[PDB]
């Protein structure tokens, strides 16, 4: 009903995109905020990472289970997502990049199992049927390492165990603000390339209560400090991925805007034309 | 004014109001209406109005008419008549004069069918084809800036907004009727120091003044002065 | 003198030059000074407590975490909590029967 | 002076020169209906001093006197493209 309900419909689609135009704002500086976070995070595990290289590759040379080589059997994963929609094709580029190579290994015949971060991932692997044996959900914006520990424990306790032979981190990488990528990369065992030194382990240290225990719980705080990175890369990769998936919804709601109103003026001179037509038919 | 061999202008102080007065007085006699319900004669009392509007051997008329859109409705048929014969547009806003810019006309969307290479030549067809995708640009990357911020910004993508404000400056100019504003005597600027100025600022000589020496100036000429002072 | 740094996986939580500190060390409490020779340890929770260059008096709160000594260099690697609890494998408990529900 | 809805005189003066055989324009109003309100909102002036000299004959010499005037007009439904509007 043009001289109605159109006039209406173009208010609301007016509105929504003065909400959508603010979201970008919003997301945008999300994304400030998360970059730092990042860059903060990357300082403290290259300093862990410094540690295990001058015990692992130093002159005696240490043996674990976590640092060892070992056969593979059956392969774990695990995966990070939003809690929240919009953000575009973001989580089901990176589930299906997953599926990939999840079937790559069942064609191995490697039996496969996940770990869950974010809701999205939760309900896309339950709709698959693929095992998940651990989930956690509802960070939202900061995001604590405390969360964290608990589905960390239960993959490495499968790890030490032999349940799993290896384990992976599955989550985007914030580039740039222009560009994210999806992207797979091992935990368990250490893939790290070996590093070698002279005065490291040559000015020795001394240790306490002994070489053992600090070079365990050294390898249990780093891949735990591997994830926590992950999920903070992640979130800045979604907030990018929102702030553009807005810019498309208020330049697609700005082209509707425009059209409603061209189809809105035919009505509105058409229904004047007629109703003239009539009143002079009618002054017979 | 025409036949003594003047050049004349003619002011209309709303076209719209002349066709609606059309439509009152077609109506009071009677006619059958038009479409929207215009006069039926509506295309002919315009043309009758325009086309007397022309340069003759003998000298010319040229008109600056102020134009209303009965709805925002470019397609209404008083506005799509009118159109037709108007040669150029220009368009004032508010906006502009927020920035305390005077005359406070939109570069992007005013517009003349002169400016074209075989009616005003190459030289300031691309002058004003250059300073027109220049403010374009600089309108993209206020976007940029406002969501994002100046660190984004390319070293060249500086430069085109370091000089989009020069050129946006340099549009301003000091009328002899605003002398009580202003307080600054006005200017006169002939067409080939403009093109030479906004041409002078695009090929990147002057990049180095300030861009308050571009406000309100003059001529380019006299940009170099103030800058000295500034 | 020395540079100290304390930090954890989410964040710098300080960094400036240090002339001494007392540390509560795995065997037992320690005491950090200028030249002392490389060390490596975990600390137990409680106070780091810190004077910076002119003596001035700072105490942290620590959960945890390892401490380690270079030459010039005091890094506290410092954690959320003790970890060692080890309930939030019951975390994992949900993430079962909720799938199978 | 407040005038209270000039929309509807504007309805009256249609149905006068319906009933008169007078010529429709838009929405059936007369074609000199923008006659009407405007020779009446005209009159809403200030006039100065040497016109109220002129009109009193001189017994008021030093004052301007003015009539300001607030018409209302209703729109039907947020609508101010209406012809009357």
């Amino acid at each position: 009903a043009g001289a109605k309900d159109i006039r209406s419909k173009i208010a609301s689609v007016q509105n929504t995109q003065k909400i959508t135009k603010a979201m970008e704002m919003v997301a945008a500086s999300k994304m400030r905020k998360s970059q730092d976070r990042m860059a903060a995070s990357r300082p403290y595990a290259e300093t862990m990472r410094k540690v295990i290289g001058h015990l692992a590759h130093g002159n005696l040379e240490y043996k674990h289970p976590y640092l060892e080589d070992r056969d593979v059997k059956r392969v774990g994963y695990l995966v990070v997502s939003t809690d929240r929609g919009l953000a575009g094709g973001l989580n089901i580029n990176l589930f299906k990049k997953l599926l990939a190579e999840m079937k790559t290994w069942t064609d191995k015949g490697v039996q496969a199992d996940l770990a869950m971060i974010g809701s999205k991932g939760v309900s896309f692997f339950n709709s698959v049927g693929g095992n998940v044996v651990a989930q956690v959900t509802g960070m939202g914006d900061n995001p604590s390492l405390s969360e964290l520990i608990g589905p960390v424990k239960v993959m490495l306790q499968a790890y030490d165990e032999g349940r799993l032979d290896k384990l992976y981190i599955v989550s985007n990488k914030f580039i740039n603000t222009m560009s994210q990528v999806p992207t797979i990369s091992q935990l368990l065992p250490l893939p790290a390339s070996d590093d070698d030194d002279l005065k490291h382990k040559s000015w020795d240290y001394l240790y306490e209560p002994d070489p053992k225990a600090l070079l365990d719980t050294l390898l249990r705080r780093y891949v735990e400090s591997q994830v926590y990175q992950g999920v903070v890369e992640n979130l800045a990769s979604e907030q990018a991925a929102r702030m553009v998936a807005m810019k498309a919804a208020t330049d697609n709601g700005g082209s509707l805007i425009k059209e409603l109103q061209l189809v809105y003026n035919k009505a509105r001179q058409a229904s004047i034309t007629q109703e003239l037509t009539e009143i002079v038919s009618g002054a017979a | 004014f025409r036949d003594e061999g003047r050049d004349v202008l003619l002011f209309v102080d709303n076209i719209y109001r002349y066709t609606l007065a059309g439509t009152e007085v077609s109506a009071l006699l009677g006619r059958m209406p038009s479409a929207v319900g215009y006069q039926p004669t509506l295309a002919e009392e315009m043309g009758v109005l325009q086309e007397r509007i022309t340069s003759t051997k003998t000298g010319s008329i040229t008109s600056v008419q102020a134009v209303y859109v009965p709805a925002d409705d470019l397609t209404d048929p008083s506005p799509a008549t009118t159109f037709a014969h108007l040669d150029a547009t220009v368009v004032l806003s508010r906006q502009i004069a927020s920035l305390g810019i005077y005359p406070a006309v939109d570069p992007l969307d005013s517009t003349s069918r002169q400016l074209d290479p075989l009616v005003v030549g190459q030289e300031h067809y691309d002058t004003a084809r250059g300073v027109q995708s220049i403010l374009q640009r600089y309108q993209e990357l206020k976007d940029i800036i406002a969501i994002l911020g100046m660190d984004e910004l390319s070293e060249e993508d500086k430069l085109v907004v370091a000089r989009a404000r020069k050129i946006q400056r340099f549009l301003s100019q000091p009328f002899f009727v605003a002398e009580v504003f202003t307080g600054s005597p006005g200017k006169y600027v002939s067409l080939k120091d403009t093109i030479r100025g906004f041409k002078g600022i695009m090929e990147g000589e002057y990049d180095h003044l300030p861009e308050q020496a571009f406000y309100m100036v003059g001529s380019i000429e006299e940009a170099v002065e103030k800058a000295k002072k500034l | 003198t020395y540079h100290l740094d304390v930090v954890s996986a989410e964040q710098q939580m300080f960094s400036g030059l240090v002339e001494k500190i007392q540390v509560t060390g795995s065997e037992g409490e320690l005491g950090i000074y200028p030249g002392h020779a490389p060390l490596l340890t975990a600390i137990k929770p409680g106070m780091i407590r810190i004077v910076k260059q002119h003596g001035h008096e700072e105490f942290i709160y620590l959960s945890g975490g390892i401490l380690e000594v270079q030459p010039g260099n005091v890094t506290v690697l410092a954690d959320t909590a003790i970890r060692g609890q080890d309930l939030d494998e019951a975390r994992a408990m949900e993430a079962k029967r909720k799938a199978e529900e | 002076i407040i005038y209270d809805d000039l929309s509807k005189q504007a309805v009256a003066y249609r149905q006068i020169s319906l009933l008169l055989r007078r010529p429709p324009g838009r929405e059936a109003f007369p074609g000199d209906v923008f006659y009407l309100h405007s020779r009446l909102l005209e009159r809403a002036a200030r006039v100065n001093a040497e016109y109220v000299e002129a009109f009193t004959k001189g017994e008021v010499k030093g004052k301007t006197g003015s009539l300001t005037a607030l018409p209302i007009i209703e729109t039907q439904a947020g609508d101010v493209s209406a012809f009357v509007p």
